[PDB]
RNA sequence: ACGGGUGACGGGGAAUCAGGGUUCGAUUCCGGAGAGGGAGCCUGAGAAACGGCUACCACAUCCAAGGAAGGCAGCAGGCGCGCAAAUUACCCACUCCCGACCCGGGGAGGUAGUGACGAAAAAUAACAAUACAGGACUCUUUCGAGGCCCUGUAAUUGGAAUGAGUCCACUUUAAAUCCUUUAACGAGGAUCCAUUGGAGGGCAAGUCUGGUGCCAGCAGCCGCGGUAAUUCCAGCUCCAAU
């Protein structure tokens, strides 16, 4: 505070509430336009129906082709690339099939050796990739 | 409209760093000291000791002579000295912010039953506590985190409805005496 | 061995009652029937047995007392009058109705729907 | 390039190592006082530094 | 100011917190508002009432096609929506409410069922004897012994225990259930089998082994993978919480 008398309170609460918005964690939060262009909408996870299963190229010096899978949402229609994690699961999802699709830890960030992905797959046909992962549900059919 | 309670209250502290070998080297300790079941028995009493401790403060930024101090202060040492953790020569309330953890996990059943010869281990302390053997003033307790107070602390014993005191033989005994003579008869 | 105390004892000339709380010292043994505890009360204080009304025993840990209320009467007529009809039907002397509250409720919906002396001949 | 039809190979062509059956763990309280025990009671200092839990060199 | 927005019912309060603060408050208490959306009224002390009426709008039920009957943001329940939430149970015994009333009614309320939202307590062993490795001790230059004396773990032997569970009875209770009391059973690899994540750093914890060979994948960040991987995938072991 550079102003200090004893009537600033107002210069000091409207300085600092103008001074609010040039932060990036707060306008972000604070304006809505992040929250529309978030596709989950502030939730933290949402169902989708797999359009495809891609294979993304990872970035520079990690050299890999990520499995990926373009979902379609439900609750908005819009479509995202999510990551299917470990290793070999791609087989445990098939397209045309409803997942289960949280973030992936960054808040809406692209994360690691992957361009632009900032979702990944924890359930696929209401059994968990984890689960089918590890053995110990197989994939209903 | 439910004729409910819902007073809860968490009653203990997970600490900020997960992973301090300074800090874990001596919860162990004192596991080990204590026959402990895991971390969260000490923070526990960490956290009841955090609460003494900053009562004990908030009354000491006060005057003397102000009878909020005054009556709150003596109720706090009154019942430090009830239980056991400060003794009576020590009555001030400067002498709150002395005490540790190990003073009050002195005061445990599990540790009384140990120290007064009615076990062998601080373990077998809690086993014997745990299968229903000791009674304190009449009233067979089985919690181990059992605070014993001062006075009540002669009174600990071994209950009457167990093998270790006046009561019947346990059901491995019985059934090794009835499988025997009923083999033979 | 099963011993009974009374305790918090206090005489009442206005349902016509005397009220204390049963204290049932039974160690070694299960907990005590309430026909037994009637009975064991009633040679305490010189009454019959078939006007005290014993209930809502708690046994504590370890099993070596029992806390409970009980409620004698002066006389049988009244402790039939001002008396909670389970507590008469746990002694046998009043038996009500089966009858659900459902299917009650139900026909009084049904018979809501009709007029004049047709309630009775809605049943059956 | 960019083959997605090579998914799973190293998980499907490793070498299956069955698990061994193994002694039972003691757990909780029993836990805490052999993990006291191996540490603040049996164990003697080293010359220079101590001796990592899991060195197998 | 006015206007617009509010993932704004407000407050008692909730979370986090040195001191300030920041965030939440649909939600059991108080006050407000509304009963699909608006509108209008009757009766009554009190209503612009909706488990009252009257329209219109939207939706929807029956029908001899003339007509009639609506209103779960009550309790259950169903569809739909979604990441996201329980039984079409029992009772007026409690709390209190209403009525002409000591007597009746109360999905208000209470009681159970589902219930890892979350909170409190707390099992998954304990102990002897044999080994065996130590320290401590008399002695010994050491190399060593012995046991006065302990501690540790050994898929070594061994009795003593106890709870989960099965189950009489009693209590509990409107009637029950459950807890508690207590008979009878009920443990040795006490198989009556503790998991979830990690093990390069941050950050506690293998440079062990095998496969793979910038592929598969790991990796919150830095980074690992290029034929001798402390980082993948597995085995063994260890660490953290339980
Ligand atoms: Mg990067
Ligand atoms: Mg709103
Ligand atoms: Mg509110
Ligand atoms: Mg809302
Ligand atoms: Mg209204
Ligand atoms: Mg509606
Ligand atoms: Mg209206
Ligand atoms: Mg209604
Ligand atoms: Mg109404
Ligand atoms: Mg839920
Ligand atoms: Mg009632
Ligand atoms: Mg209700
Ligand atoms: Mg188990
Ligand atoms: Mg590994
Ligand atoms: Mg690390
Ligand atoms: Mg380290
Ligand atoms: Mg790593």
């Amino acid at each position: 505070g550079k102003c200090r008398g004893l009537r600033t309170a107002r210069k000091l609460r409207s300085h600092r509430r103008d001074q609010k918005w040039h932060d990036k964690q707060y306008k972000k939060a604070h304006l809505g336009t992040a929250l529309k262009a978030n596709p989950f909408g502030g939730a933290s996870h949402a169902k989708g129906i797999v359009l495809e299963k891609v294979g993304v190229e990872a970035k520079q010096p990690n050299s890999a082709i990520r499995k990926c899978v373009r979902v379609q949402l439900i609750k908005n229609g819009k479509k995202i690339t999510a990551f299917v994690p470990n290793d070999g699961c791609l087989n445990f999802i098939e397209e045309n099939d409803e997942v289960l699709v949280a973030g992936f830890g960054r808040k809406g960030h692209a994360v690691g050796d992957i361009p632009g992905v900032r979702f990944k797959v924890v359930k696929v046909a209401n059994v968990s990739l984890l689960a089918l992962y590890k053995g110990k549900k197989e994939r209903p059919r | 409209p439910v004729a409910r309670s819902w007073v809860c209250r968490k009653t203990y502290v997970t600490p900020r760093r997960p992973f301090e070998k300074s800090r874990l080297d001596q919860e162990l300790k004192l596991i080990g000291e204590y026959g402990l079941r895991n971390k969260r028995e000490v923070w526990r009493v960490k956290f009841t000791l955090a609460k003494i401790r900053k009562a004990a403060r908030e009354l000491l930024t006060l005057d003397e002579k102000d009878p909020r101090r005054l009556f709150e202060g003596n109720a706090l040492l009154r019942r430090l000295v009830r239980i056991g953790v400060l003794d009576e020569g020590k009555m001030k309330l400067d002498y709150i912010l002395g005490l540790k953890i190990e003073d009050f996990l002195e005061r445990r059943l599990q540790t009384q039953v140990f120290k007064l010869g009615l076990a062998k281990s601080i373990h077998h302390a809690r086993v014997l506590i745990r299968q229903r053997h000791i009674r304190v003033r009449k009233q067979v307790v089985n919690i181990p985190s059992f605070i014993v107070r001062l006075d009540s602390q002669k009174h600990i014993d071994f209950s009457l409805r167990s093998p270790y005191g006046g009561g019947r033989p346990g059901r491995v005994k019985r059934k090794n005496a009835k499988k025997g003579q009923g083999g033979a008869g | 061995t099963v011993t009974i105390r009374t305790r918090k004892f206090m005489t009442n000339r206005l349902l016509q009652r005397k009220q204390m709380v049963i204290d049932v010292l039974h160690p070694g043994k299960a907990t005590v029937p309430k026909t037994e505890i009637r009975e064991k009360l009633a040679k305490m204080y010189k009454t019959t047995p078939d006007v005290i009304f014993v209930f809502g025993f708690r046994t504590h840990f370890g099993g070596g007392k029992t806390t409970g209320f009980g409620m004698i009467y002066d006389s049988l007529d009244y402790a039939k009058k001002n008396e909670p009809k389970h507590r008469l039907a746990r002694h046998g002397l009043y038996e009500k109705k089966k009858t659900s509250r459902k299917q009650r409720k139900e026909r009084k919906n049904r018979m809501k729907k009709v007029r004049g002396t047709a309630k009775a001949n809605v049943g059956a | 390039h960019g083959s997605l039809a090579r998914v799973g190979k190293v998980r499907g062509q490793t070498l299956k190592v069955a698990k061994q059956e193994k002694k039972k763990k003691r757990t909780g309280r029993a836990k805490r006082r052999m993990q006291y025990n191996r540490r603040f009671v049996n164990v003697v200092p080293t010359f220079g530094k101590k001796k990592g839990p899991n060195a197998n060199s």
